[PDB]
RNA sequence: GCCUAAAAUAGCUUAAUGCGUUGGAGUAAGGGUUAAAUCUGUAAAAACCUUGCAGAAAGCCUUAAAGUAAAAGCAGCUAUUCAUGCCCAUAAAACAGUCUAUAAACGAGAGCUGCGGUAGCAAAACGGAUUAGAUACCCGUGUAGUCCCAGCCGUAAAUUAUUUAUUAAAUUAAAGCGCCUAGCGAUAUU
C-alpha cells in the first residue's frame, strides 16, 4: 500500500534520485522513512476526524497528511541537495543574458 | 430524498439564468443593436468561453 | 509550400531543407501512392511489407546500441 | 482444399462454359 | 435542445446584419422557443477566401446566436440561411443540455446537509 | 522544453472557434500531429481532429501553408495589439 | 429585468426533446395500473406491457422509413421473445397471465399445442376452431407457402395478426 | 534512474566486476570509474591516479536498466541533468515569493493575455489589467516585478503584478 | 447526461484533375519505351499567370479494427430520425433456456431492365511495337461498366463448426445437429 506516495515524492524532490541506497540493507534511506511516515499519519488523520451526515467525494481525494510530512521533512532534504553539485545562482544568469544582449547590440551597430 | 432536492436545487439556479433570456421582439431589437456597437475579439486572438448548456 | 531562405548564397543548405521538408511532411508518401491503383487487398499487403522492413532495421540497431552501451564501442 | 484439387476442377468448368456460350445462339442445342 | 449558430455574412453595412440575425430570431420564436445569446465579433480576415462565381471575398462579418427550441427548427433556420444572399457560410451545432450533472448536484446537497447537521 | 497544455483545458478549450488554441496540435506545414506526439486520450483525441476538420469548413483554417496568405501573421499581432491597448485603457 | 418561470418550465418539459424521449415518457405513464407498487419497472405486467407499446408506435414508423433494416431485425427478435415469455407465464401462472391479455386486448393464442395437437387450449365445445396452429405445425403444405418479399412486407402481416388494437 | 551503491569485487585489465547487491555480477570498463565516486574505502592509504580504484571500495553507480540480454543489471556513472539548475532557481523564486522581494525580469513580446517576461530561463505571464504601459513599451531592459503566484514546479506558471 | 468507422434521411466544404473554356504573355516541341513509333502541336500546343463549367473521391488525424455491424461490412463536415455503448442511480414473489427437422429474411464484386449522369479509370474494339509467330505481356486512343434512384439475380478462396463445465489457451467429459465412406465419369431423368 505506501508504494503509491514515491511517484509524487520523486516529483517534488527530484534530489531524492541521487542519494545512493543500498538494496541489501534493512536500514530505510530517506525516502522510505517519508512513505512510512504516509502510511501511518493517513489513517490517522482518516479515523480522527468527526463524523457527519454524508459522506463527500471530494474529502475522500484529499491529502493533508502529504502536506504536512512535506513540511517536516524540507530541512533534512536541504542538506541531501548542499551534498550534491553546485550550479549557478540567478545573478549570473542575469549577467550572462546581459552580455550576450550587448553582444547582439554590438553586432547590429556594426551592421 | 436526496435526488429530489437536487432537482429543486436545478430548478433554482434557471430562475436567476432566466433574467437575462429573451422571448418578446422588443428586447430582441434591442439586444442586436447593442451587440453591434460593441464588438467583441474572435479566437484568432483570445480563447473564447464555449457554452456548456443552461 | 515550404520556402526555404538562401542564406550567403549557401544553394545546397537550402536544397537540404527542401528535402528534409518532403520526408518530415509526406510529401514523397503522397506521390507513391498516386503513381499508380492498388485494390484495397493489394494495398494491405503492400504496407505490410514496408512495416517489416522497418521492423527488422529497428531490431539490427537495437542489437548495436546494447553492444555500444555495455562495452562502450566507438562506432 | 489445395492448389492442385483446384486446378483440376478449373479445366471442366472451362470446357462447360465453352459449350454454353455456342448453343446459346442456336435453334437446336447440341447435347 | 440547445443550439448556437455561426454565421459568416459580407462585410455589409449595419443595417443589413441586423436584418439577417433578426430573421433567425423571428423563426426562433414563431416555433416556440427563446434566445439566450446574441453576440458580434466585427470584420474578419479569413484563412482563404470564399468565391462566388463572379466574386471573392477574403473577409466577413462574424457573430453568433444561442437558442433553444424544438428539433425542427435546424430544418427552418438551414433554409432561411440558404435563402439569404448575404450569408455565405453557416454551422449549427448542438451543445450540452445541462450545465452541472446530476452527480455534482448530488454532492453539493450532502455538503449543504452536513453543514446543517454540523451546526 | 515546450509549452504542455493540462487535459483539463483541453477538454474546456477544443472548439474550432479556438483557432488559436488548436495550433498547439499541428504540425509547421499545418497537419494534425498523431497521439503519439499529442500525448491526449482516445476521447481527447478524436475532439481535436474534428475542431480542426469543422474549422477547416468555416474557412477559419487552411488544409495546408499557403502562399497567398502569408501577411496574415502581421494581421494577427497587429490585431492582437490594439486589442490589449484597449481593454487596457478601458 | 424579471426571471421567467414559465420559459424554465418549458425546457425542463419534454417540449424541447426528442422524439424518442417523448414516446418513452408515455410508455411509463401508461403501465401505472398493472405494476406491482410506485417503483416496479422489472415485473412480468411491466415488461410484457413495455414491448407491446413499442410495437404499435414502431409500426408507423416503419410506414415511412422503409429501408432502415437494422431497425426491424431488432423489432422481429423483440416479438419472438415476447411470445415465449406469455408461453410461459400461460403454463405456470394463469391469473398473471389473464390479467396482462385482458389489459393489452390480446388474444388466448399462447399454449403449447405439441406435436399430436391440432387446435389451440383452451377451447370449449361452444367456441370455434380454425387453422392458425394447423399452418404453423404442418407448415411444409404448398397451400400454405407463398412468394419471396421484402422484410417489412412480411413481418407487418405477422405484427398485426397478433394485436387487434392497431387499425 | 535510481543510483545504488556497489562493491568492487575484481578489477582486471579490460573489464571490472561490481556487486549491486540485487543479482548476477555487472560488468563496467576498467578507467570509467574515478576516485571522486567512491564513498567507503577498504583502507586509508592514498591513491596517486585518479582512475585509481582498489578492490572492496563502494562506489556510487547509476542503474540504467534491471533486464538486459547480457542476463545482469546495467550500471553507468552518474551523469548531470539542467532540470537541477532550472530547480535551483525555482526554489530562490518561491524563497522571493514569501519574502515579498522585488525580481528582476526582461519583457520579450506580447501575449494573448498579457506579456511573456523571461525570468533567468523562466517566461512569466504579466497580465495587462496590472500594467502601466509604460513597463510594457520597455522590452529588453530589466524592470523590477513582484511575484504575486506561482504553480507547482511541474507547471513552470508564474504570474507577475 | 454523454459518446459512436452503426443504419436511414437531408444540407454543406475542396486539394487535385479534365476541357471543341475566357483574357494576358511567349515559341517549338509535348507524350511515351529495353530502344522506337502511333498519337497531340507549330494554321500558335505543352509549360506560366488568370476565367468559367463539371464529375468522382475524401491528405494529415489513421492504428489495429481495439466497432465487431449477425454476416456481407464500416472513418470529409453538420443536423434529424433511430439503434447501441459508457458512467451515476434504480428494479422483478411465481415468467425468460440450448439446439434446429421444416420455413423465412439479410446478403461483396460482376451481370440484367428502366431513369438521370459521365471527369478520372477501363473489358470489348481499332492502331503503333516486340517476336520464328504475339492471335499476350509494353505504348496510344477508347465503348459498356464503375456513379444516382426504382426493380431483378442470390452467386465468392462469402472468417475459426454451435452450446455447457474447466482453462490464458489447451486438455477432459457431455447435449442437439449437418456432412464423408477409393478414385474416375452427365447440361441424365424429375
Ligand atoms: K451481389
Ligand atoms: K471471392
Ligand atoms: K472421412
Ligand atoms: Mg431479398
Amino acid at each position: 500500500p505506501e508504494q503509491a506516495v514515491y511517484k509524487k515524492l520523486y516529483r517534488d524532490f527530484p534530489e531524492l534520485r541521487k542519494d545512493a541506497v543500498d538494496l541489501s540493507s534493512l536500514e530505510a534511506p530517506l525516502a522510505k522513512q517519508f512513505a512510512l511516515k504516509h502510511l501511518v499519519l493517513s489513517a490517522e488523520i482518516a479515523a480522527n476526524s468527526p463524523r457527519t451526515r454524508h459522506i463527500l467525494r471530494r474529502d475522500l481525494e484529499a491529502d493533508p497528511a502529504y502536506e504536512r510530512l512535506k513540511e517536516e521533512f524540507m530541512p533534512r532534504i536541504a542538506e541531501l541537495r548542499k551534498q550534491q553539485e553546485q550550479t549557478a545562482s540567478l545573478q549570473q544568469l542575469q549577467a550572462d543574458e546581459e552580455e550576450h544582449l550587448k553582444l547582439a547590440l554590438t553586432y547590429v551597430a556594426a551592421q | 430524498r436526496l435526488i429530489k432536492k437536487a432537482e429543486n436545487l436545478r430548478y433554482a439556479m434557471l430562475l436567476e439564468e432566466s433574467r437575462n433570456w429573451i422571448d418578446s421582439e422588443e428586447e430582441l431589437e434591442k439586444r442586436i443593436n447593442q451587440s453591434l456597437e460593441n464588438p467583441e475579439a474572435f479566437g484568432f486572438i483570445v480563447d473564447l468561453p464555449i457554452a456548456k448548456g443552461l | 509550400a515550404f520556402v526555404a531562405e538562401v542564406r550567403d548564397g549557401n544553394v545546397d543548405a537550402a536544397l537540404a531543407q527542401v528535402k528534409k521538408y518532403r520526408k518530415t511532411e509526406g510529401v514523397n508518401d503522397s506521390v507513391r501512392k498516386k503513381e499508380y491503383f492498388l485494390r484495397p487487398s493489394l494495398q494491405k499487403f503492400r504496407d505490410s511489407e514496408l512495416t517489416y522492413a522497418k521492423n527488422m532495421g529497428k531490431l539490427i540497431h537495437e542489437r548495436v546500441n546494447w553492444v555500444v552501451k555495455r562495452k562502450k564501442i566507438k562506432l | 482444399i489445395t492448389t492442385m484439387q483446384w486446378r483440376k476442377l478449373k479445366i471442366k468448368k472451362h470446357k462447360l462454359r465453352k459449350r454454353r456460350k455456342a448453343n446459346r445462339m442456336r435453334v437446336v442445342k447440341v447435347r | 435542445p440547445l443550439y448556437e449558430l455561426l454565421c459568416l455574412a459580407k462585410p455589409l453595412g449595419k443595417a443589413e446584419i441586423a436584418g439577417a440575425m433578426k430573421i433567425v430570431g423571428q423563426t426562433v420564436l414563431k416555433r416556440g422557443g427563446f434566445i439566450t445569446e446574441v453576440q458580434s465579433y466585427g470584420e474578419q480576415q479569413l484563412a482563404y477566401d470564399i468565391r462566388r462565381p463572379f466574386e471573392i471575398y477574403p473577409s466577413a462579418h462574424i457573430f453568433k446566436m444561442e437558442f433553444a427550441a424544438p428539433t425542427d427548427i435546424v430544418r427552418l433556420v438551414t433554409h432561411e440561411m440558404r435563402v439569404n444572399e448575404n450569408v455565405l457560410r453557416w454551422v449549427v451545432v448542438r451543445r450540452p443540455r445541462f450545465k452541472h450533472t446530476l452527480q455534482e448536484l448530488l454532492e453539493e446537497v450532502k455538503a449543504q446537509e452536513n453543514d446543517d447537521f454540523k451546526a | 522544453f515546450r509549452p504542455r497544455s493540462t487535459h483539463q483545458e483541453v477538454t474546456e478549450m477544443a472548439d474550432f472557434k479556438n483557432v488559436s488554441f488548436l495550433t498547439q496540435f499541428l504540425s509547421p506545414a499545418g497537419r494534425i500531429q498523431p497521439r503519439r506526439v499529442t500525448k491526449l486520450t482516445e476521447p481527447l483525441q478524436r475532439r481535436i481532429a474534428k475542431s480542426v476538420k469543422l474549422a477547416r469548413n468555416m474557412a477559419l483554417m487552411a488544409g495546408e501553408a499557403r502562399l497567398d496568405k502569408l501577411h496574415l501573421t502581421r494581421v494577427r499581432q497587429e490585431e492582437l495589439h490594439r486589442y490589449q491597448l484597449k481593454k487596457s485603457v478601458q | 429585468q424579471n426571471a421567467k418561470a414559465h420559459l424554465v418550465e418549458k425546457f425542463l418539459g419534454p417540449e424541447f426533446r426528442p422524439r424518442i424521449k417523448q414516446l418513452k415518457a408515455k410508455r411509463l405513464e401508461a403501465v401505472n395500473d398493472i405494476k406491482r407498487h410506485e417503483a416496479d419497472v422489472s415485473s412480468p405486467e411491466v415488461r410484457v406491457s413495455l414491448m407491446t407499446y413499442r410495437i404499435r408506435d414502431s409500426i408507423p414508423l416503419f410506414d415511412e422509413c422503409k429501408k432502415e433494416l437494422t431497425g426491424m431485425r431488432k423489432l422481429e427478435i423483440m416479438f419472438n421473445k415476447r411470445r415465449r415469455i406469455l408461453r410461459g407465464l400461460r403454463k405456470h401462472n394463469f391469473p398473471i397471465y389473464s390479467m396482462i391479455i385482458n389489459k393489452l386486448g390480446m388474444r388466448d393464442i399462447y399454449s403449447d399445442p405439441g406435436x399430436x395437437x391440432x387446435x389451440x387450449x383452451x377451447x370449449x365445445x361452444x367456441x370455434x376452431x380454425x387453422x392458425x396452429x394447423x399452418x404453423x405445425x404442418x407448415x411444409x403444405x404448398x397451400x400454405x407457402x407463398x412468394x419471396x418479399x421484402x422484410x417489412x412486407x412480411x413481418x407487418x402481416x405477422x405484427x398485426x395478426x397478433x394485436x387487434x388494437x392497431x387499425x | 534512474g535510481q543510483q545504488i551503491q556497489a562493491k568492487v569485487i575484481q578489477k582486471t585489465d579490460e573489464v571490472m566486476l561490481l556487486d549491486p547487491g540485487f543479482y548476477n555480477l555487472s560488468e563496467v570498463p576498467v578507467n570509467y570509474l574515478t576516485t571522486a565516486h567512491i564513498v567507503r574505502k577498504v583502507d586509508d592509504s592514498p591513491r596517486e591516479n585518479l582512475y585509481d580504484v582498489r578492490p572492496g571500495d563502494v562506489v556510487k553507480v547509476l542503474v540504467d536498466d534491471v533486464y538486459t540480454p547480457y542476463g545482469d543489471m546495467q550500471l553507468d556513472v552518474p551523469q548531470q541533468d539542467p532540470r537541477l539548475i532550472l530547480n535551483q532557481v525555482w526554489d530562490e523564486l518561491h524563497l522571493k515569493m514569501k519574502k515579498k522581494e522585488l525580481v528582476r525580469g526582461r519583457i520579450l513580446n506580447e501575449c494573448k493575455s498579457g506579456y511573456a517576461v523571461g525570468v533567468a530561463g523562466f517566461v512569466a505571464l504579466l497580465p495587462y489589467a496590472n500594467t502601466s504601459r509604460e513597463v510594457a513599451n520597455r522590452v529588453g531592459e530589466a524592470q523590477s516585478f513582484q511575484i504575486k503566484s506561482m504553480s507547482e514546479p511541474h507547471r513552470r506558471r508564474i504570474v507577475l503584478q
